[PDB]
């Protein structure tokens, strides 16, 4: 039951997203921003907690927390589990004022279970706090990600850290030697010049919406995982994304059905952008973590913390091979959608909105 | 002049996308040349044939 | 109507005028805020028969 | 009369469109026509293209 | 090394002859694509 | 540059020219491949400062 | 100088760019900026526009 509630709040976060920015490309992690969430509600007590559980669609009177953790943990661990051919690197944390002893009861719960390593955070001088966060999550990972915090006002209480890097190749990786470049539409007048990989005499799953006026390619990775590639027509992208539900997900699944298409044009884009969820999470139903009484007595046990930055940067990159690298016509010269998806279990661990793969 | 470069790019990476490298003075055979030379019809010598 | 006489597009936001890169999310920010187009300048773009 | 040239000029391209060659017949100009630029566009699924 | 039109004494010894004559194009749009020509100068 | 002096567009594809709607992809056959722009043509498209 | 007002016009707004009022004091002449039209675009997820 972990999996769809995962679903919704991932579409009921990337509403609000496209709320907050109609045209402006939309990238970031479901599940990173899922683990984020859980991990700050660990930390949570009274009504705290049943407000963020109300987010992401919990049904607190069957599923209780402590199993909500549990296959948290679980699906980390078979994450963890997968071998060089497709990894998902999440490195989410918090940043503790360092004026409070934190609890090392909940810094030994975070590194056992959810994997995050939480430290006092020298936030006097937030200039050097800048420096020193950024030089934390340089560390952490391999470079992917950098200047992730755009700014820190001064007193801040506490900042939430969420980052992620997929790294994984298709089933079948595109020819650089036939990346052609091409125009991709903005509108009906308006392109610019970007770069698509092709391919050609191949089959995948394939659908067209013809009461939804879209299309749906499903390119698999080398691991366990796939994405979704959804094309609306000209001028159908909003009614696409009014329509857009995890009943719309479910059926666009079942109903991919392999097809001999000639030709397949894929933008090469490198999405990255960083997204500060203060309003977004409070316009979602977390709102009393933010205002100074969020009750976060498994932080450190004083009710002295509440939320002030919540800060996520999904980078992922889309290019011949995978990330890094060294009959029936699909061009994708049209905004589209992106989310990427399990085969055996519909949890989003990716979702993009690409409008300007320049930029 | 041999001692400034090309403000002209030449290919450096071919394909269906290719990416453009600036000229330096070190590589005086991709300069590029305004006009062409004449033409050529069998102009071998006698150890062809 | 003869085709319109475009201005050039840039690769990240308008060519030929002094913008504020910070404001764009374009990624020529190596520009500083002033660009070229991508597409050199050509003209040829009203047409007449043969 | 198109002194000026400019309509599009289709005389010359061998087209059986000349005058008879015979002063007892009758001649029946033909219809003007003319081609074009334009953008070619391939009909979706179907994998057929038109101008 | 040394790619498109060129002429020499041998494949080692040439110099290249891009742009090419003005008669020809080295960078186009097609109808889907823009295609640049081995001859090509940016 | 001045802003160009752009045709104003059409529901589909595009205006005051004659075309085959069978080849085009909009639905907008209704008037049978002679078109009209959507949005009045306007001009003061150049502009000048105050 | 702009005879054809070709550059836009910035004097005349009440700003305190003025020549000083006694003829003893040193006149800094001010930094010609104008402001213009332009697009406004949101920055992000803040809401912040800028033009």
């Amino acid at each position: 039951g972990l999996a769809s509630a995962n679903v919704d709040f991932a579409f009921s976060l990337y509403k609000q997203l496209v709320l907050k920015a109609p045209d402006k490309n939309v990238i970031f992690s479901p599940l990173s921003i899922s683990t984020a969430l859980a991990f700050l509600s660990l930390g949570a007590h009274n009504t705290t907690l049943t407000e963020i559980l109300k987010g992401l669609k919990f049904n607190l009177t069957e599923t209780s927390e402590a199993e909500i953790h549990q296959s948290f943990q679980h699906l980390l661990r078979t994450l963890n589990q997968s071998s060089d051919e497709l990894q998902l690197s999440m490195g989410n944390a918090m940043f503790v004022k360092e004026q409070l002893s934190l609890l090392d009861r909940f810094t030994e719960d975070a590194k056992r279970l959810y994997g995050s390593e939480a430290f006092a955070t020298d936030f006097q001088d937030s200039a050097a706090a800048k420096k020193l966060i950024n030089d934390y999550v340089k560390n952490g990972t391999r470079g992917k990600i950098t200047d992730l915090i755009k700014d820190l006002d001064s007193q801040t209480m506490m900042v939430l850290v969420n980052y992620i890097f997929f790294k994984a190749k298709w089933e079948m990786p595109f020819d650089p030697q036939d990346t052609h470049q091409s125009r991709f539409y903005l509108s009906k007048k308006k392109w610019v010049m970007v770069p698509m990989m092709s391919l050609h005499h191949l089959t995948i799953p394939y659908f067209r919406d013809e009461e939804l006026s879209c299309t749906v390619v499903e390119l698999k990775y080398t691991g366990n995982a796939s994405a979704l590639f959804i094309l609306p027509d000209q001028d159908k992208m909003e009614e696409v994304e009014a329509m857009l539900l995890p009943e719309t997900l479910k059926r666009w699944r079942d109903s991919l059905e392999f097809r001999e298409i000639g030709e397949l044009y894929l933008p090469k884009f490198s999405i990255s952008r960083d997204y500060n969820l203060n309003d977004i999470l409070l316009q979602l139903g977390i709102e009393e973590a933010f205002t100074s009484k969020a009750d976060l007595s498994g932080i450190t046990g004083a009710r002295n913390l509440a939320v002030s930055q919540v800060v996520h940067k999904a980078v992922l990159d889309v290019f011949e091979e995978g990330t890094e690298a060294s009959r029936t016509i699909v061009r994708f010269n049209r905004p589209f959608l992106m989310i990427i998806v399990p085969t055996d279990t519909q949890n989003i661990f990716f979702m993009s909105k690409v409008t300007n793969p320049k930029q | 002049n041999p001692l400034y470069g090309s403000r002209l790019g030449v290919p450096d990476t071919l394909g269906g996308d290719p990416k453009f490298r600036s000229l330096t003075h070190e590589d005086h055979a991709i300069q590029p040349q305004n006009f062409m030379p004449g033409p050529l019809v069998n102009s071998v010598s006698t150890k062809e044939g | 109507p003869q085709p319109g006489v475009y201005p050039p597009h840039a690769a990240g936001h308008l060519p030929y005028v002094l913008y504020d890169p910070t404001a764009t999310d374009a990624k020529q920010h190596h520009r500083h805020g002033y660009e070229k187009p991508e597409e050199l300048w050509t003209a040829k773009s009203r047409v007449h028969p043969l | 009369v198109d002194h000026e040239y400019k309509y599009p000029y289709v005389l010359g391209q061998g087209q059986d469109t000349l005058a008879p060659e015979l002063p007892i017949w009758v001649y029946f100009p033909p219809q003007y026509a003319y081609l074009t630029v334009g953008d070619v566009n391939t009909q979706g699924i179907s994998g057929d293209s038109k101008k | 090394a040394l790619t498109g039109l060129s002429t020499g004494t041998s494949q080692n010894t040439r110099i290249s002859l891009r742009p090419g004559p003005v008669s020809q194009p080295y960078h186009h749009w097609d109808t889907d694509k823009y295609v640049t020509g081995i001859n090509a100068i940016s």
